[PDB]
Parts: structure tokens; C-alpha cells; sequence
């Protein structure tokens, strides 16, 4: 979260409390198809990976 | 001497005379706006960092180097024989009579070596700086000079270096140790200076004397 | 000697002057984006 | 003038999140501080002692 | 001597300049990779 | 200046998780610790006394 | 410059879990620790005293 802060233009100082409870790290999941071509379009999977207990509506950036 | 006139390190006049304002345009308005130099497109969650040539940026130096080394080697060795036949028997006087096999020698070596070396330097302070360049891949060229005259003489801090925009802090300030080719001077002149630098024949000397 | 002149290890000019920015075009528009490299 | 030199070799990977390395994980290893004036001529030997210290039977 | 002219340890220039990127190619795409190795 | 030396062999399943090896599980290890400058000259023996450390009879 | 030279024979039975054996546990142990340079010449006895040391009555 800090890595795209920064790269966004904000640069939150080191050492500092930060406790969130509206985000969660996930790993995304696909399957490259047959002669794809750029610009079309595929489904993807989306699991959690850290204690989190729901990605009901969320979005994933 | 003291009435050499000499001129000052803040020139020109310190002094400026406000301008009047325009004469508002007689439209049915009260709200007149004199001519605003329109700047460009300014973000409005982002941080002020620099972004073109001419902004301001602060360096806090703290600098603080220290190397070293050091080793020796010695060696040693020391010997010492004898034998002596105090009574000889009489069937032996013909070996070791006249103390002629009598025999005692001694010798010794030492050697020790060492050496070693040493450096430092620390450096404090906060000095704004310019940029002065903007490189292909975002990164500021920044230049820097403070000059103070505190009674007697002046002294020059100058600071020169390669910023990546990434890594300047909310408050508008980068350490020192993340500028890229960092030149920093921290010089002076006057009286206060010049007896600081060694007579011309004991330079010649401190080079030149076989020891 | 102190009276010799020797060159700074900063050199050139430590100051740069801001440039105006570009004249906006008169679309529709408020924001205006100077040449974004 | 002190003069502080480093040339070397990184991996990638070895970068901390805050884009920092430890000097022991650079393969070539070359550093260099060295410095001149005449604080630094004082540190060199005379000639002439140069030259016992290797020439010198003992 | 300290006036016998020898070399540093940390040889050639010890800076270097950064390249400007190619010239986005005008397909109907924001994402621009350089040729990655 | 000094110079750090080292060569060796090494099997790929000693590496720690962080790649790193201690250098007792090095096979043909050749560590190497030298240096040069008149710090390196002022411990050498003088070529005298560097004979007769070894001709001399005791 | 030092050495340390080793050889022997071992049982695959008795390497550890670890890829480790003592060297108790090696056959025919041949184990070597020598040195050079001025400060193994140092150590060897001169060739008066060494004949001394083998040829003197007493
Ligand atoms: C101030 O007026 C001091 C100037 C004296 C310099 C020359 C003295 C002989
Ligand atoms: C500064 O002006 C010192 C220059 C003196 C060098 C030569 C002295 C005979
Ligand atoms: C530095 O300039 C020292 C050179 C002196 C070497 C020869 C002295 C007679």
C-alpha cells in the first residue's frame, strides 16, 4: 500500500502506525488462451492470502 | 584596513515600494481581479514535490564516514648449546683431554613489523537547494549555495547532486546520503581562513624533506 | 597561499531561473497540461 | 577534499524495500577513500625513508 | 610522493546518464513495454 | 590497499535460505588476505636479516 | 601461506544427517597442518644445532 502511495504522489513517513480493516492482499489467477490478441479479454480468479475474513464487495485494483 | 570601502554581500536596494493596483473595470461587479499570471495544472492531494526547473528543495545533510585498518607480523627464534667434559677419564685423555671437544654457542633473531591507517569525517546542517535540470527518467539535477558574513570574513556552503523525486519526504526535504553524485563545500575567506593555510616553505618542506 | 585563485568543487552557476509555462489553447477547457514527457 | 568511490555488482533481489543494499552483498567490491591537501601530504613517508624501508638490510 | 599523479582504485566515470525511452507505438493502448530482455 | 581473496567449490544444497554459505562447506578453499603500501613493506624482513634467518648456524 | 592437507577412508554408514563425519571415524587418517614464509623458517633449527643435536656426546 505504501509502494503505490508513493508512486501515486504520497509518500506516508517510515516508522509509523497504520492499521487498516477495508483491504486485503490477493493473488490473481488466469489462463492465457489460444492465439490471443491484445485488447480482448479474459476471466480471472481472485483468492486471499493473509488472515482476511471476506472479499464480498470489494475491487480489485 | 576598515576605510577600504568594500561593498556588501547583500547588494542593491533592500527595499521595495508597492504599486498601485488597476483602475476596476465599471462592470456591475465588485469582485475585480488584477492580471493573474495563470500557472499551470497543480495536483491537490499530492505532495509539493519539485517538479520543473526553478522549485526549491530542502537537503539536510548528515553525513558521518569512518574507515579503518590495521596489521603486523613479528617473528623470533633463539638457539643455545653446550657440552663439557670436566673429568676425563684416562683411557679417553686421548679424545677429549685438553678440553679439545669442550663446545658452547648461543644465537638469536627478532623481527617485528605493524602498521595501520585510519580516516573519518562528519558533516550537519540543512541547506534549500534549486533544480536546475530535469533528466530523462525524472531524476533532479539540484544546485545549492548559502553564503553568510558573520562580522569578519565569509563563508560558502555550496551542494550540487542527483535527487530521485521518489524519495523526497512529505515535508518537502531528502537526507543527504540519497543524493546520487553528492559534491558538497564547506569553505570560507578572510583573514580567519588565510591562517589556516601552511607558509609556502613548510609546504615545500612537508614534500620535499627526505623525512 | 590563500591569494591564488582556485575553482570551487561546485562550479558554474548554483541558481536557476523558473520558466513561464505555455499559453493555454482556448478549448473548452480548464485543465492544461504543459508537454508531459 | 575528500573523495569516497564504490563500483561493484548487485542482484535485484538483494534490495531492501527501501532501496538499500549492505556492501557485503555486492560481488566486485571495489571502494576507495582517499583525500588530498596537504593534511593528506603530511601521511606520505620521505623519499629518502621510502627508500630505507626497503632497501635497508635490516 | 603525494604530487606523482597514479590512479584511483574506482577507475572511468562514476556516473551515468539516463536514456529517454522509445516513442510509444499509436495502437490503442496506454501500456508501453520497452523491449524487455 | 588490501585485497580479499577467495575461490572455491561449492554443492548447491548447502546454501542457506538467504544464499549464503559458511566457508567451512567450501571444498578447495583458497582464502587470500593481503595487502600493498609502505604499511604492507614495513613487515617484510630486511634482506639481511631475511640470510641469516636461514644460513645463519644457531 | 598455510596448509592443512587431508586423506583417509570412510564408511557411508556413519556420515551424519548434516553431510558430516568426525575424523575419528576415518580409516587411514593422514592429516597435514604446515605453513611457509619467514615465519615457518623461523622454526627450524640451524644446521650447526641440528648436527649438534644428533652427533654431540651428550
Ligand atoms: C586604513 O586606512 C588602513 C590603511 C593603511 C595601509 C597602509 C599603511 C602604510
Ligand atoms: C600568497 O600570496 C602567498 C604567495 C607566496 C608564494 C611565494 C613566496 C615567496
Ligand atoms: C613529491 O613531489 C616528492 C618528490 C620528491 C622525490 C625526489 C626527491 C629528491
Amino acid at each position: 500500500l505504501n509502494n503505490m502511495l508513493s508512486q501515486l504522489g504520497i509518500t506516508v513517513p517510515t516508522g509509523t502506525n497504520m492499521q487498516l480493516k477495508n483491504v486485503a492482499a490477493v493473488m490473481v489467477t488466469a489462463s492465457y488462451p489460444p492465439f490471443a490478441r491484445q485488447g480482448q479479454t479474459i476471466d480471472v480468479v481472485v483468492s486471499s492470502m493473509g488472515n482476511a475474513k471476506s472479499l464480498r464487495g470489494g475491487t480489485l485494483l | 584596513c576598515a576605510w577600504i570601502p568594500a561593498k556588501p554581500l547583500v547588494q542593491g536596494a533592500t527595499t521595495a515600494q508597492p504599486i498601485p493596483g488597476p483602475v476596476p473595470v465599471a462592470n456591475g461587479s465588485i469582485f475585480q481581479s488584477a492580471q493573474p499570471i495563470n500557472y499551470g495544472y497543480q495536483p491537490l492531494f499530492e505532495d509539493r514535490r519539485p517538479r520543473n526547473i526553478g522549485d526549491t528543495l530542502t537537503i539536510v545533510l548528515q553525513e558521518n564516514v569512518s574507515a579503518s585498518k590495521s596489521s603486523s607480523a613479528n617473528a623470533s627464534r633463539d638457539g643455545k648449546t653446550s657440552f663439557g667434559f670436566d673429568t676425563v677419564p684416562r683411557y679417553l685423555q686421548g679424545l677429549f683431554g685438553n678440553s679439545r671437544a669442550d663446545m658452547e654457542a648461543s644465537g638469536g633473531n627478532s623481527f617485528n613489523g605493524k602498521g595501520g591507517a585510519n580516516a573519518s569525517n562528519t558533516f550537519s546542517g540543512t541547506l534549500t537547494v534549486t533544480v536546475d535540470q530535469v533528466l530523462a527518467n525524472g531524476n533532479l539535477h539540484v544546485v545549492g549555495e548559502k553564503q553568510i558574513a558573520i562580522n569578519q570574513g565569509t563563508e560558502f556552503i555550496r551542494f550540487s547532486g542527483v535527487v530521485n523525486p521518489r524519495t523526497i519526504s512529505g515535508s518537502n526535504s531528502v537526507p543527504s546520503t540519497q543524493v546520487a553524485d553528492a559534491r558538497i563545500e564547506y569553505v570560507g575567506n578572510g583573514y580567519i581562513n588565510e591562517a589556516q593555510n601552511m607558509g609556502w616553505l613548510q609546504r615545500f618542506f612537508l614534500n620535499l624533506s627526505p623525512m
